[PDB]
């Protein structure tokens, strides 16, 4: 295989943090500047703000981490995950494994209390 | 360009983490004035050029630090 | 001057993509003496690399300029056809050419740890 | 003929030692099978030594791997198989590579490459820095883990059913009619096997002094 | 001699240099004798006349629901638990079949009676998950279960397709006589 597919990059490690900085704020961009596509393409039921929402929490969660290579790994994975989703390759099952929280309620009794943990022995 | 300054204060007033929509003036700075992140700062972008349809390459993108270079952008088409 | 190592156009030999080269021997030598003049410029002289090199492209040449016509020498050989042969010169001298700056005659870079090439045992 | 073939293939691997000193830090030799011990950043020069040189004249990528041994700090180690056509030969090749740190890859080299490197990426999560194309392949899209990899279990923790409510199919955690039965558990507590003779040659071992 | 290095006795064989390819004009054939090859299809009548041939001759074709294809003794399909003459379960609980299957089809639970015989009270196989490898009948060393030459048994639910042991060894019961010279005919090469 000569050429590559379409959006894809030749996965290289920076050196220092700013460059990788830098990388992940270009592709905070790109992402954020698909997300119009997502919602046609998967044919979803919500708002294009909820996909721009889960985006920016989605970077939230690796926000404090210190070590550089892991911020690598992290960039790498993150890039392949924009690979698959702005093309056809995922379908619309699995790009609703990123809301689950959002489908449907399930019912009564979230446990909080210890009490309610433990009327179903911590469920 | 007329107007253009009302229409990037009402695209910028729609957001959160500002407590202030009056503090909007044409030389807020994004991080200073109005305090945005890193990544509130590419959100506001995006923003800003999905109001209108055109868009950006990275080397402009990665510059407009506050909303006086936007209004000195805004003028590409 | 310029040499061509591997026509891709002509008449067809048993393998494909490969065409029969026109005067192979004058290429063979000179992408020789190529190879000679290079590890003797650039590699030093303890290392066991181009010593066997030296020794390997001289009794390879030994071949090509004592002997004249085409299936006697690439049966002296002993590898391929004279088309493959010129394209394996041409190979070992852009290797030799990669080693000057790799630099292999050294000592070892990255020592391995001492519980690492233990398998089962 | 085998004995003194075996005992060729120890002396040649023993030249490919000393020609690149900087690069290979071991070889071993068990039946007819070389395996070329050699470091991550070392890949690149030796492979292009394994094409280039017309004593070792490789040419061709079968497949590559990698194994993990979760007991050792450098976890997978990645190993290279190759097969001169001409010299009728088949030659290994062992790197390391921990599951952040990467290896460098042979796809500038080796055409057949890139489809076993991306392979061995969803198996092990090893990286192939210089690698166009590096994404899962044989596993699904939005598959979390790797798979072929002694933390991951065997059924592993999502399954997949139809939800009539959101009329699509959802992913759920793991929940077994039956459960998995392993039965590694009452192996045997003698040991095995010997520790078996060498097929050493007499001149690669050290000697004795007198 | 000695060979270059680089270099062995497999040089390329006497006559691997293959030649040039003809031209027109070192041809056999006219162009005339060429171009009724060329415009009368001469070898595509060829082709036409073989699948007519082939019409000509009489099928390879069999009736299913009332004729079976060719069949081993050693062939392998649904189970079965066997019994002894005088009327006996012959599975001693064991546990040899469970150990080898490679899909984990069988579970058997296993009790002693007061006397002092090995039986199960629950046996079983899914036939979601049985593979057919026979190797179930290559462990048992009271030669208790088998694989009987049905196949014909396919079903409309899958807890039909969850065997106890009163199915199976309704599978012993029925099929016995054939079994038991499947067995006989079997056992000089086991
Ligand atoms: S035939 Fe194979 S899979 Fe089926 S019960 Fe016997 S050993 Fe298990
Ligand atoms: S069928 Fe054979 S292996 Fe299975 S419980 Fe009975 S005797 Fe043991």
């Amino acid at each position: 295989a000569i050429i590559a597919t379409a959006f894809a990059e030749t996965v290289k490690f920076s050196g220092s943090k700013q460059e990788l900085q830098k990388r992940t704020l270009a592709l905070y961009r790109q992402f954020l500047r698909g997300a119009p596509t997502f919602a046609d393409l998967y044919e979803v039921q919500f708002s294009i703000p909820t996909i721009r929402t889960k985006i920016r929490q989605e970077f939230e969660r690796h926000r404090f981490v210190d070590d550089l290579s892991i911020q690598n790994v992290l960039y790498a994975k993150g890039h392949m995950e924009y690979q698959e989703c702005i093309n056809f390759w995922k379908q619309q099952a699995q790009f609703l494994k990123y809301f689950p929280e959002e489908d449907d309620i399930q019912g009564r009794h979230q446990p909080s209390n210890f009490v309610d943990k433990f009327l179903k022995n911590r469920a | 360009r007329p107007d253009a300054e009302k229409r990037i204060a009402a695209v910028l007033e729609s957001f959160d983490k500002i407590s202030n929509p009056a503090a909007i003036t044409p030389t807020a700075s994004f991080a200073k004035d109005l305090n945005l992140d890193s990544l509130d700062t590419v959100e506001v972008v995006v923003a800003i050029e999905e109001e209108f349809g055109i868009e950006i390459p990275d080397k402009e993108a990665d510059e407009i630090k506050s909303v006086n270079q936007a209004v000195e952008y805004i003028l590409a088409q | 001057q310029s040499v061509l190592v591997q026509m891709r156009e002509g008449t067809p030999i048993g393998l494909t993509g490969i065409y029969q080269h026109p005067n192979p021997r004058p290429a063979l030598i000179a992408l020789y003496e190529a190879t000679l003049k290079e590890l003797q410029d650039k590699h030093p002289k303890d290392s066991v690399y181009r010593q066997s090199i030296e020794n390997l492209t001289a009794h390879r040449k030994q071949i090509v300029e004592d002997n004249e016509v085409s299936e006697v020498i690439e049966n002296k050989i002993g590898a391929g056809l004279i088309e493959e042969v010129v394209i394996q010169a041409h190979e070992e001298l852009e290797l030799a050419k990669k080693m000057s700056e790799w630099k292999p005659w050294e000592e070892l870079e990255e020592k391995p740890l001492e519980d690492q090439w233990v398998y089962f045992n | 003929r085998y004995l003194q073939h075996v005992s060729d293939l120890h002396q040649y691997a023993k030249y490919i030692m000393a020609a690149l000193p900087k690069y290979i830090q071991g070889f071993s030799v068990w039946k007819d099978e070389l395996t070329l011990h050699v470091a991550p950043s070392a890949v690149i020069p030796v492979t292009t030594f394994l094409r280039d040189n017309t004593s070792t004249q490789y040419k061709s990528i079968i497949d590559i791997t990698a194994v993990d041994y979760p007991s050792r700090e450098n976890r997978f180690e990645v190993v290279y198989n190759f097969l001169s056509v001409r010299h009728n030969s088949r030659i290994r090749l062992k790197t390391y590579a921990t599951e952040v740190t990467p290896v460098p890859s042979i796809t500038c080299l080796y055409e057949g490459a890139n489809w076993f490197e991306r392979e061995a990426y969803d198996m092990y999560g090893v990286f192939f820095e210089g690698h166009p194309d590096l994404r899962r392949i044989m596993t699904d899209y939005g598959f979390e883990g790797h798979p072929l990899r002694k933390d991951f279990p065997l059924t592993g923790y999502t399954e997949v059913r139809w939800d009539e409510e959101k009329r699509r199919v959802v992913y759920e955690p793991l929940e077994l009619t039956q459960a998995f039965r392993n039965f590694s558990a009452g192996s045997t507590a003698w040991e095995p096997v010997g520790p078996g003779r060498d097929d050493r040659p007499d001149s690669f071992k050290l000697p004795t002094p007198k | 001699n000695i060979y270059a290095g680089g270099s062995a006795a497999a040089a390329p064989p006497a006559g691997f240099r293959i030649h040039r390819p003809a031209t027109w004009e070192e041809s056999e054939e006219g162009a005339l004798s060429k171009a009724t090859k060329y415009f009368l299809l001469a070898e595509m009548f060829r082709g036409l006349y073989v699948v007519l041939e082939q019409f000509f001759r009489a099928p390879y074709t069999i009736y299913y629901p009332f004729e079976k294809g060719p069949v081993s003794p050693r062939f392998r399909g649904e189970h079965a638990l066997r019994r002894y003459p005088s009327g006996e379960e012959r599975c001693i609980a064991c546990k040899l079949c469970e150990a080898i299957c490679p899909a984990l089809a069988i579970t058997i639970d296993a009790e002693e009676r007061i006397d002092g015989s090995r039986r199960t009270t629950k046996y079983d196989i899914d036939m979601t998950k049985c593979i057919y490898c026979g190797y179930c009948q290559e462990s048992c060393p009271v030669d208790a279960i088998v694989e009987t030459p049905n196949v014909e048994y396919a079903t409309e639910t899958r807890e039909e397709l969850l065997y106890n042991k009163e199915k199976l060894l309704a599978n012993g019961d029925k099929w016995e006589l054939e079994l038991q010279y499947a067995l006989d005919a079997d056992a000089p090469y086991r």
